[PDB]
């Protein structure tokens, strides 16, 4: 269960209108704003 | 991404082959579908590295 | 007289030119304008 998450838009920062599909493996989580984050998610 | 809404089908199988995608049959069933009305032209992967 | 006032509201802008037609229901929110000639436009009193 390593792949987790999309992410979708136009620019893909603040500015444009997005929405993100995410897990972090208790639920299934869904966001649709203007989020801008990095290229890549580091956890641990 | 059609009028005005967002599909999603999925389908889960076990393999025990590293090779590629099998030679099987499947069809994928709907698993929910959301209204939203943006148009989009790129996607990216994310992954908890 | 519920959306009427004497000064007047000029929070209603519309897009009076685009560089191509939006679609429908697709709502977009930059603020782009169409680079009609080899100049960019900018929206200024400059190439049109
Ligand atoms: C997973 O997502 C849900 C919904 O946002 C949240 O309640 C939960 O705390 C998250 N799990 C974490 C952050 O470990």
């Amino acid at each position: 269960n390593i792949i987790r998450g999309w992410i979708f838009g136009t620019t893909l920062d603040s500015k444009t209108q997005s929405l993100l599909i995410v897990n972090n493996a208790t639920n299934v989580v869904i966001k649709v704003c203007e989020f801008q984050f990095c290229n890549d998610p580091f956890l641990g | 991404n059609i009028d005005g809404y967002f599909k999603i089908y999925s389908k889960h199988t076990p393999i025990n082959l590293v090779r590629d995608l099998p030679q099987g049959f499947s069809a994928l069933e709907p698993l929910v579908d959301l209204p939203i009305g943006i148009n989009i032209t790129r996607f990216q992967t994310l992954l908890a590295l | 007289n519920l959306d009427s006032k004497v000064g007047g509201n000029y929070n209603y802008l519309y897009r009076l030119f685009r560089k191509s037609n939006l679609k429908p229901f697709e709502r977009d929110i930059s603020t782009e304008i169409y680079q009609a000639g080899s100049t960019p436009c900018n929206g200024v009193e400059g190439f049109n």
